[PDB]
């Protein structure tokens, strides 16, 4: 109910280092292991992600999910004050990241790796050899768009082989490239080959989709083959007069409620399903803010 | 058998018809020497004997498996008259094309596996049939067609020759040990060099990837080069790419195409000779629809 | 400019002036008059620790 | 350890106001500020759902997920008094909705918006010229059934609408009205019109599914056929045979690279929108409950 953990450094502060630390204060970090003294290595995210090593960033996600997530608190010529997450406490939280991102009120909040900017999030303490690389807390609508243009990169990567350039230069960088904001358009860092361990949620999606596809139901496909062509729409726009030939083939038997019925209910219940391969990080949820301290109260 | 069932839900998309197979690793050997790679990245082609060419099927991603007789080794597992063509290669540059004759996959499926003759190598070939469902022209195109190329390109480097006033000059700065005198006879150094340059031929010479090239700021700056050996001393390197070394060592013969139509011939020594590229607008889309 | 870069936190014994100071203090803040000025909430308005 | 919200309002109540509350004490209530007394609009739904205009679905979904929840606890002249939902925490409910059920121990109880009539569930104060609407509670499963239910039956009356070759409104209606569950039987209300477009809950559930599951189909066939390797799952390889053969011979050098990273991406948002709606959102569970009292004794 209470928990205070210390870190101990063996060698010094190197004060070069410290004020970047200090305005560097409430702010969050993955630790190795739950116990009242740690080890400097294990305390920063510097494990998972070397610098010379290539990032694959799913398996980012499951390292920091599984870690415990702590607070920091003060640091001290030779200490690290952090106090953890309990799962079932309420405490004040304070942030600042270089890809700087505006909150609102009762907005949840996911944990991602850092995937805009290594030398952003990461603070190198070469005195010990040692770089302490923080996680990155945003908004989850924009946490759920980066992860999906991420998946979505990794599949097209491994699509874009040996095909025209014009396709090395769009899909590669126009949507799985950058991040929109209001008035703003942040870039994403990009892995220069498809990482392993990132498709191991692909053939898991593969997998649903098989299952889904086959139980599809037929009505929704005549509405939207007769509003494409008879009426206009703006959700619409994306297809034109023309439709994909596909649904035209598939259309051709008629309808029953009865069949579109139980096809309805095993489609529901493989949607509930999705929510687990779609989080993939811890969500604190927002009580209160101010953006004139730029301090809020997540949960 | 795998693959096979893999590919007929979608291996419809590309081609009407097609034909299971699998190739011996002594028959890869050809492609691919000294190594053993997996073939899961290689893509298939179609060619015809006439104009006309349609490729890009990419038919079967397969694994290596031995076959189902225990006597068969560790194989790769995966009008008569035209040359099929496959390209095998694998997540890193290591591609190789092979030549197949129809009569042995026509006549191959005779009768559920069975050996058949490869005439372009002098080694079986396995196809598969599934139970429940102008002759030397065709070969002879490619060769003519690079033939005339680099014959192109050598009276390009004649008359620049002829240019100034039959004498050379260097452009890249290695000292020579300016102990030549008629040693290795300084004129047998450019009789040798168009002996190999005239005599040799690959699909993936240096100004094959030179004329094909994705954008034009990047190739401005990039160069491809090939060297071979002098008298034939080793096999020859084609396609090397320069984001020097090569007119330092001797017994080489340097070939530097850029994406612009520059030819540059480097002797050893560090002489270079310039000469131009001209295809004309049929044999550069022949060429675009082959390597691309 | 930035909120804190001089600012020290420390709990000095502070004089008690006359003078009202209070007048526009929040937009002044906000625009950027004076800089290296810190703001502290409810939960961070108390003498710090030595 | 206090949680309690007082609201004053502004003009004293008339009689006839007084005795409805009286009677709806025992009900849930939005809340758009956990702090002081506060303005008195804030509580009720009639800022989301809008008498003036069509409401859509979306944002009574996205609402009820991040706002706060309430009791009715007691009712003076001029005093209202709530009491607010934190998670953990032992509360009394009644079924003070209208739409009468039943209720179970071990129920999952999850909050959404009235898909019925919201005059049926909502009261008037013509004193203060507000309304305050009261959002609906439903056990799981019955919840699952109804939304599923009631999409399907706004799927076949646009269908009805659009071509009137396959329309059978008799048996849609036979099919749709009864809701059978733990031996009880409930017949709900079914709309007379989709009509031209967007009638309260018409677009949200209908667009965005219909449009997810026209473009699965081709996605999914993108995505595996994208996704063999040696190293991947091999329940892959045998749902392959799942897929039918129209949709095995679909073409992928027919759409555009670019319009094939629109729709995979389009589909994609459309589908992780779409799960977390279906899981129901606001969720609690029930320890006991006892019928003639009208008492759920929740956490």
């Amino acid at each position: 109910m209470d928990l205070k953990v210390v870190v101990s450094l063996s060698s010094r502060l190197y004060t070069d280092e410290i004020a970047k630390m200090q305005q560097r204060i409430g702010c969050i970090l993955p630790l190795a292991s739950t116990h009242g003294t740690q080890n400097v290595q294990g305390l920063g995210l510097g494990q998972v992600y070397s610098l010379e090593t290539v990032p694959d960033y799913v398996s980012m996600y499951n390292y920091l999910s599984d870690c415990t997530l702590a607070v920091l608190d003060e640091v001290s010529v030779d200490s690290l004050i952090l106090t953890k997450i309990v799962p079932g406490q309420t405490y004040a939280i304070k942030n600042k990241y270089q890809p700087f991102f505006q909150w609102h009120g009762t907005g949840s909040l996911s944990v991602m790796p850092p995937v805009f900017g290594r030398e952003h999030a990461t603070v190198k303490l070469e005195s010990n050899d040692v770089d302490i690389v923080f996680p990155m807390v945003l908004p989850t609508p924009i946490a759920e768009e980066v992860l999906q243009k991420i998946l979505l990169f990794n599949v097209y990567s491994r699509v874009v082989m040996q095909a025209p350039g014009n396709a090395d230069m769009l899909d590669v960088h126009m949507h799985l490239g950058s991040v929109s904001y209001l008035g703003h358009h942040y870039e994403l860092a990009l892995p220069e080959v498809p990482g392993p361990l990132g498709l191991a949620l692909l053939d898991n999606l593969s997998l649903y989709f098989c299952i889904m596809v086959t139980l599809l139901p037929r009505a929704s496909m005549r509405l939207v083959r007769g509003l494409i062509r008879h009426e206009h729409h703006d959700l619409l726009n994306l297809f034109q007069e023309m439709v994909p030939d596909e649904i035209a083939r598939i259309d051709l038997d008629d309808l029953s409620v009865a069949d579109d019925l139980s096809r309805m209910r095993v489609m529901m219940t493989y949607l509930q399903s999705l929510a687990s391969l779609f989080n993939l990080g811890p969500r604190l949820a927002t009580a209160a803010y101010s953006q004139e301290t730029l301090t809020a109260t997540c949960w | 058998m795998d693959v096979h069932i893999d590919n007929q839900v979608l291996s419809g998309l590309g081609t009407p018809l097609l034909v299971h197979l699998f190739v011996p690793d002594t028959v890869m050997a050809e492609l691919c020497p000294n190594r053993v790679p997996n073939c899961e990245g290689a893509w298939c082609q179609t060619l015809f004997s006439d104009r006309t060419g349609l490729t890009r099927v990419c038919r079967v991603f397969a694994a290596r498996g031995m076959l189902p007789g225990r006597p068969s080794h560790r194989g790769t597992f995966t009008n008569p008259f035209h040359v099929a063509a496959l390209r095998f290669y694998d997540e890193g540059g290591l591609v190789g094309e092979l030549q197949i004759y129809y009569l042995s996959l026509f006549e191959g499926a005779k009768r559920l596996v069975r050996g058949i003759a490869h005439i372009f190598s002098p080694h079986a070939l396995y196809v598969v049939t599934y139970p429940e469902l102008s002759i030397l022209g065709a070969p002879e195109r490619e060769f003519r067609f690079l033939i005339s190329v680099a014959l192109r390109i050598s009276a390009s480097f004649r008359e620049k020759l002829a240019m100034q006033a039959w004498t050379a000059q260097q452009e890249i700065p290695v000292v020579i040990p300016t102990s030549y005198s008629r040693i290795y006879k300084n004129s047998d150094l450019i009789r040798e060099a168009f002996f190999t340059v005239q005599t040799r031929v690959s699909w993936e010479s240096c100004w094959v990837k030179a004329t094909i090239s994705n954008a034009p700021k990047t190739p401005d700056a990039c160069l491809w080069i090939d060297s071979h050996p002098l008298y034939e001393e080793g096999a020859s390197a084609w396609g090397k790419v320069i984001d020097v070394a090569l007119g330092t060592d001797g017994h080489c013969v340097h070939l530097a195409t850029t994406s612009d139509g520059q030819a540059f011939l480097v002797l050893p020594g560090g002489f270079v000779i310039k000469g131009q590229l001209a295809l004309t607008p049929e044999e550069r889309g022949y060429i675009l629809a082959r390597h691309g | 400019m930035a909120s804190n870069e001089g600012v020290e936190n420390r709990p000095f014994p502070y004089l008690t002036v006359d003078a009202d100071l209070l007048s526009n203090l929040r937009q002044s803040a906000a625009e950027g008059l004076f800089h290296s000025f810190d703001l502290l909430v409810g939960k961070d308005a108390r003498e710090a620790g030595i």
